[PDB]
C-alpha cells in the first residue's frame, strides 16, 4: 500500500486503482481563525494560538443564499467510489457470473446514486468550519489537537502523554519528560451506516439566508458568564501549585 | 429625529440587508459590515466608506454607491429662524445667537 | 567539496545581467488567445527512449487549472488535446471581444490574476461572467481584487490586506504518462492543490499573517523578482511518489525544482547573454523551527543556499531531466555526511558571500544581505564538460 | 536584450494607423519626422498590415552614434512629405525585427566606402571648414564630420537633404565642379574627393 | 453584535483577564486526569453534539 | 404563454434536470445552472450562455 | 445641528461649578454620563412614517 508500484495492473487492476484513488483523491487537512487572544486566552498547546486544524478543506461562503453544487472534494470522494464499483462490475473476470437486467440496473444505482442531490457535502466545506469556529471558544474543556497528516506514515502521531514529576536526580523537565510520561488516550467507536446516511441525505430549508439565520442562532449563546468564570478558576488552579512546590 | 448621527444609521440599514451580494471596504477585521446600524449611535463610530464615497467602488457596490451618494447630496439642510425679542424679554440662548 | 552527493571544485559561476520585464496587457492577451503554430502557451515534454508526448508545460494566459482533472474533459492525446484548446480559446476570445471593444488596445494593462482565473472557469464552466468586468486593472492589480467576492472562491480568496490565491498546474498529464524512468518528472505540478501563495503590498503585512496562522510544512519566497508583485509560497502535505525508493512531498519537491534550475543556469552563464531571473531559488523562511534538523527540507535548504551563491554540480545536468536521473540524485543526497561548506541556512535573511560572483544583492532591493564575515576559498569560472569518447583510452 | 531606446545602437520601430485614402494628420507626420531625424541615412522598412481588425503600418530603422551626430547638427527637424505613403492601398505583410538585417554580408565596394568615411572622419577635426568634392551614392558626409563644423558640397545633381534650420552653415550646391571661375567664391580649409575622380 | 457605552464612568472591578502560560498550566492539570477516561469524554461530545 | 421569458424557462428546465450528468457556463453565482427555472423572469436575468 | 459633518457634532453637555483660574478636584456633573448629548428617548418609525 505504501508502494503502489507493487500492486501489478495485470493480477489486481482494481486494486491497482483503489490504491490509486486512496492515494489522491483523499481530502487534506486545513485550518481556520477562531477565538480572541485578547481578553481570552489561548489554550491550545502543540499548534500556534488562534488557528483550527481540521481534516478537510473548506472554502468561504461567497453568497448568503446556498444552491446545489457538486464542486468538492466530498462529491469527488462519491463519484470515484461509484465509478470503482462500475469498474468492478464491468469486470470481464466477473461479469459473465451475473445475468443480464442485473448488470444493467447495477449500472443505473450507481450512475444515480452518484448523481444524489444532498448537500451534507456543501455544509461540510462552507459552514461545517464557521460553526465550529463559533463554537470552539465557549467550551469547558477548550480544544486539544494534535496536528492531522494526511497519508504521512512517519509523521503519525502516536503517544501524547503528560507528566507530573522529575525522576531520580535530574532537575530539568526537558532531561526528565522522556522516562516520566503517562500516555493519555482513549478510542471511540462509531457507527458507519448513520453516518453514511447522514451524507447522503442532508438538505436545507426552502428559503434560508445565512446570515439571518445564523443572526438568531447565535443570538441566545452569548448572555452566559460560564467561559468567563472559568478564567477565574484557571488562576487559582495555576496559583495553588505555586503554593505548594 | 434630532440624532447627531441619523445617516450613518440611514447607509447601513442597507449595507446590512445587502450582506452576500455587494461587498464595501472596513476600517478593521472586527468591526464587519454585517454589525447592525442600531449600533452607530456615537460620532467615533462611523465608517471611512461612508467619510470618503471614493473607496466604493461602483463595480462591487452600485446601489450602495448610490445610496452613499443621495445621503451625501439630499440630505436636508439646518436653518435658524427668529424668535422672541431682544431689548425687553431677555433671551436665554445659550451657544447660540440670541 | 561534497555535501552528501559531491559537487563541482572552485570554478562557481553566476548570471550577471537581469532584463527587465513588461506589463501583461490586452494587445497580448488577445493575442494569445488565438494561439498561431508560432506562438502558443503550452509546449509539450515528451518522453527520452519511446520519443513520445507525455506531459505539456504551460504558460502565462491559462495557469488557473486548479479544478480536477474530470471537470475539464480532456482528451488523451496530445494531437487532439491541441486542436480543442485552440478550437475554445476562440470561442473565449469573442467573448472577452465583445465586452472589451479592440480599439482599446494601446497601453490598458490587464490583470493578470483575472487573466488566469478567467479562462480556469471558463475551461471548468464555472461562473465566468462576473470576472470579465474586473479584467482592465485599475490602481494596482491586488486591491481590486481584496473588497471584491465576484469570484469563486477556490480562484482566490481575501484575508484583509492579503490576497491568497491558488495556483495551480504547472504541468499537465497526458494519457501515456505510465510512470517510466525515462518519463520527465512533474515535481508534484500535475495535482489540483500543491501551494498556495500570498499577495499584498508589503512583507510586513504578510509576516503579522504568519504568526497567526500556522507555518507548519513551511513557506517559501522569490526574493529577486516576483510574478505578479511580492508573495511568499505556502506548501501542503500532498505527495509526489515519482521515485521508487523515496516519498517526496510537496514542500520538498517544489524547493527540489528550483534548486535544480539553479544548478542548471549557473553552468550556462557565459556572462554576456542576459537571463530571466538572477536566481531561482526559494530559500525556507518561517518554518525551519518546524522542519526537521539533517532531513531532506533541511539539505535541500542547504543545496539552495549554495545554487544561490553559485556552485556547480559534479556530474552533469540533462537538458530534459529523467525520473530516473533525479531519483539518483536524492538517493544521493540522503546519504550520510556532513556540510564541509561554510555555509548555513538562516530565518532571517539569505546571505550571499564576499566572493561570490552573483550581483543580485545590489540588484533587488532586499532580501539579499551581502554578509561581509564568512569568505569560501573558491575562484570563479564556469566548468568544462566534453563528450563520452565511448572506447577505452590509452593512457601513460 | 529587450531594448528601450536608452542604447546608442539599436533597432526602433513605430506603428501608426492609417484608415483609407486618408490624408495623415500633423501629429503623424512629426511623428515619421522625428524617426527621420532620430535615425538618418539608414534604410526604412515598412509593412502595411491588418492588425487586430485595423489598418496600421510600421516602419523599422536602425539608430546609430553617426545619425546621433547628426541629430545635434540640426535645430529644427525638417518635415516629410506624405505623399509617397497616401497612395499605398497594398498589404505588406511584415515580420519580425532583426538587429543586424543584412544575412548575406557587405560587399567590397561598400567595406571600401567605409575605409574611405573612416579616414576622412579620422582627418577632420572639429570647429573646421571643410568642403565635399562631390557626393557619392549617399550623403554620408554629414555624419562624418563633427557637429560643429560647417560644410559645404558639390554635385552635378540636385541634392535631396533638408535645406535651412541647421546648428551651423551648410552649403549643396551642383555646378559640375571641372568647371572654372567657382572656388574664389567659396571659403574653406580641406577639400574631400572620394570615388568620384574617376 | 454587542454594544458597550461611552461616557465618563464610575470605575470598575473585572476580573476575568489571565496570561497564556496560567491557562496552559490549567490545560495540562485538565488533561492529566480526563485521560483515559472516556465516560466524561463521552457527555462532553454528546452536549458539543 | 405570454410572457417574453417563455425560452429561457423552457431552456433552463432542462439544465435544472441535468445537473452534473452535463453542465454549462452560467454567467454568476446566484442565478447558476441549479437556481430553480422559476426564477428567470427578466431580461437581465437571461444568460449568455 | 450640524449634518454629515464628523468634525463638529456635540458629544457632551457639562455644567461648571469652580471658577476658571484654580484647580481642584475634577467634579464632572451628571449629564456628562450619557453616551448620546442627552437623555435618550425612542420613537416609532412607523408612525413618523
Amino acid at each position: 500500500f505504501m508502494n503502489i508500484q507493487l500492486i501489478s495492473p495485470i493480477d489486481a487492476p482494481i486494486l491497482r486503482q483503489w490504491a490509486e484513488i486512496i492515494h489522491r483523491y483523499w481530502p487534506n487537512p486545513s485550518q481556520i481563525r477562531y477565538g480572541t487572544p485578547n481578553v481570552f486566552g489561548s489554550a491550545n498547546l502543540f499548534t500556534p494560538p488562534e488557528v483550527l486544524l481540521l481534516p478537510i478543506d473548506h472554502q468561504p461562503a461567497n453568497v448568503t443564499t446556498p444552491t446545489l453544487d457538486f464542486t468538492n472534494e466530498l462529491t469527488n470522494w462519491r463519484a470515484r467510489v461509484c465509478e470503482l464499483m462500475k469498474n468492478l462490475v464491468d469486470n470481464q473476470r466477473y461479469q459473465p457470473g451475473w445475468t443480464q437486467s442485473l448488470v444493467s440496473s447495477m449500472r443505473g444505482t450507481l450512475g444515480k446514486l452518484k448523481l444524489i442531490k444532498s448537500m451534507t457535502p456543501m455544509y461540510l466545506q462552507q459552514l461545517a468550519p464557521v460553526e465550529l469556529a463559533v463554537i470552539a471558544p465557549m467550551l469547558p474543556f477548550p480544544p486539544f489537537q494534535v496536528p492531522y497528516v494526511r497519508l504521512d506514515r512517519d509523521r503519525v502521531p502516536t503517544m501524547v502523554g503528560v507528566t507530573r514529576q522529575s525522576r531520580d536526580t535530574i532537575t530539568q523537565p526537558a532531561l526528565s519528560l522522556s522516562t516520566t510520561n503517562t500516555t493519555v488516550g482513549v478510542p471511540l467507536a462509531l457507527d458507519a451506516r448513520a453516518i453514511t446516511v447522514a451524507l447522503l441525505s442532508g438538505k436545507y430549508p426552502p428559503d434560508l439566508v445565512t446570515n439571518v439565520w445564523y443572526a438568531d442562532a447565535i443570538y441566545p449563546m452569548y448572555a452566559d458568564t460560564e467561559v468567563f468564570s472559568n478564567l477565574q478558576r484557571d488562576v487559582i488552579t495555576c496559583e495553588a501549585v505555586q503554593t505548594l512546590v | 429625529t434630532t440624532d447627531p448621527c441619523a445617516p450613518v444609521k440611514a447607509f447601513m440599514t442597507l449595507a446590512n440587508m445587502m450582506v452576500g451580494f455587494e461587498t464595501i471596504p472596513m476600517d478593521n477585521q472586527i468591526y464587519t459590515q454585517s454589525r447592525r446600524a442600531s449600533a452607530f449611535s456615537t460620532p467615533h463610530t462611523w465608517p471611512r466608506c461612508f467619510m470618503n464615497i471614493q473607496l466604493i467602488s461602483p463595480i462591487d457596490a452600485p446601489i450602495l454607491r448610490q445610496w452613499a451618494e443621495i445621503i451625501h447630496r439630499y440630505w436636508p439642510n439646518p436653518s435658524q429662524i427668529r424668535y422672541g425679542t431682544p431689548n425687553v424679554f431677555g433671551s436665554a440662548n445659550l451657544f447660540t445667537p440670541p | 567539496a561534497n555535501v552528501w552527493g559531491v559537487r563541482l571544485a572552485d570554478s562557481l559561476s553566476s548570471p550577471t545581467i537581469e532584463t527587465r520585464t513588461r506589463h501583461y496587457t490586452l494587445h497580448d492577451f488577445y493575442s494569445d488567445l488565438d494561439a498561431s503554430v508560432g506562438k502558443e502557451p503550452w509546449r509539450p515534454l515528451r518522453n527520452q527512449r519511446t520519443n513520445e508526448i507525455v506531459a505539456v508545460q504551460l504558460f502565462r494566459p491559462l495557469q488557473g487549472l486548479v479544478f480536477d482533472t474530470q471537470l475539464y474533459g480532456f482528451p488523451g492525446t496530445f494531437s487532439q488535446w491541441e486542436q480543442f484548446m485552440k478550437e475554445k480559446l476562440r470561442v473565449l476570445k469573442y467573448e472577452v471581444l465583445r465586452i472589451y471593444p479592440i480599439s482599446t488596445y494601446n497601453h490598458d494593462r490587464v490583470n493578470v490574476f483575472v487573466a488566469n482565473a478567467l479562462v480556469g472557469a471558463f475551461l471548468s464552466n464555472q461562473a465566468f461572467y462576473d470576472l470579465l468586468p474586473l479584467l482592465i486593472v485599475n490602481d494596482t492589480m491586488i486591491s481590486d481584487l481584496l473588497g471584491t467576492g465576484a469570484a469563486l472562491s477556490q480562484f482566490f480568496q481575501s484575508h484583509g490586506e492579503v490576497l491568497e490565491v491558488a495556483a495551480g498546474r504547472k504541468y499537465l498529464q497526458m494519457n501515456n504518462y505510465s510512470n517510466d524512468d525515462d518519463d520527465p518528472p512533474l515535481f508534484a505540478k500535475d495535482l489540483s492543490d500543491y501551494a498556495k501563495a500570498f499577495y499584498s503590498d508589503t512583507y510586513e503585512v504578510l509576516d503579522r499573517f504568519f504568526w497567526t496562522h500556522d507555518s507548519s510544512a513551511g513557506v517559501l519566497v522569490h526574493y529577486d523578482k516576483p510574478t505578479n508583485g511580492n508573495h511568499y509560497i505556502l506548501g501542503t502535505l500532498t505527495q509526489m511518489v515519482s521515485a521508487p525508493p523515496h516519498i517526496i512531498n510537496a514542500t520538498d519537491a517544489l524547493l527540489l525544482e528550483s534548486c535544480l534550475e539553479q544548478f542548471a543556469a549557473n553552468v550556462r552563464a557565459r556572462s554576456a547573454q542576459p537571463v530571466t531571473r538572477l536566481d531561482q531559488c526559494y530559500h525556507l523562511r518561517w518554518g525551519a523551527q518546524y522542519v526537521g534538523e539533517d532531513s531532506l527540507t533541511y539539505r535541500l535548504g542547504v543545496l539552495s543556499l549554495l545554487a544561490t551563491n553559485g556552485y556547480q554540480l559534479a556530474r552533469p545536468i540533462p537538458k530534459q531531466l529523467t525520473n530516473r536521473w533525479l531519483s539518483s540524485f536524492v538517493s544521493q543526497v540522503v546519504s550520510d555526511g556532513i556540510n564541509e561548506t561554510p555555509l548555513w541556512p538562516q530565518e532571517r535573511y539569505v546571505q550571499i558571500a564576499y566572493d561570490s560572483p552573483s550581483v543580485v544583492d545590489g540588484a533587488t532591493q532586499y532580501g539579499y544581505v551581502r554578509r561581509n564575515q564568512l569568505r569560501l576559498g573558491m575562484r570563479i569560472s564556469a566548468l568544462q564538460s566534453l563528450s563520452d569518447t565511448p572506447a577505452p583510452v590509452q593512457w601513460l | 536584450y529587450v531594448d528601450d531606446g536608452s542604447s546608442v545602437t539599436g533597432i526602433e520601430i513605430i506603428s501608426i494607423e492609417n484608415p483609407g485614402f486618408s490624408n495623415m494628420t500633423q501629429a503623424a507626420r512629426v511623428g515619421i519626422s522625428g524617426l527621420c531625424a532620430n535615425v538618418g541615412n539608414a534604410r526604412k522598412s515598412i509593412a502595411i498590415y491588418e492588425s487586430h481588425g485595423a489598418r496600421v503600418l510600421t516602419i523599422t530603422s536602425r539608430r546609430s552614434p553617426a545619425s546621433a551626430r547628426r541629430k545635434a547638427r540640426l535645430r529644427y527637424l525638417p518635415l516629410i512629405d506624405p505623399r509617397s505613403l497616401e497612395v499605398q492601398a497594398r498589404t505588406i505583410l511584415p515580420s519580425n525585427p532583426v538587429l543586424f538585417d543584412n544575412i548575406n554580408g557587405a560587399s567590397p565596394h561598400v567595406c571600401l566606402t567605409m575605409m574611405y568615411n573612416f579616414e576622412v572622419s579620422s582627418a577632420v577635426y572639429d570647429g573646421d571648414v571643410v568642403l565635399d568634392l562631390g557626393t557619392g551614392p549617399e550623403a554620408k558626409i554629414l555624419e562624418l564630420i563633427p557637429s560643429t563644423s560647417p560644410v559645404t558640397c558639390v554635385d552635378i545633381r540636385p541634392t535631396a537633404q533638408p535645406n535651412g534650420c541647421w546648428n551651423v552653415r551648410t552649403t549643396f550646391l551642383e555646378l559640375d565642379y571641372l568647371s572654372d571661375g567657382w572656388i574664389t567664391g567659396v571659403r574653406g580649409d580641406i577639400v574631400t574627393c572620394m570615388l568620384s575622380l574617376g | 453584535t454587542v454594544t458597550s457605552p461611552y461616557a465618563p464612568s464610575v470605575n470598575r472591578l473585572m476580573p476575568y483577564r489571565i496570561s497564556n502560560a496560567e491557562r496552559q498550566i490549567s490545560q495540562i492539570i485538565r488533561v492529566m486526569n480526563i485521560g483515559n477516561n472516556a465516560t466524561v469524554i463521552q457527555p462532553v461530545l454528546q452536549d458539543i453534539s
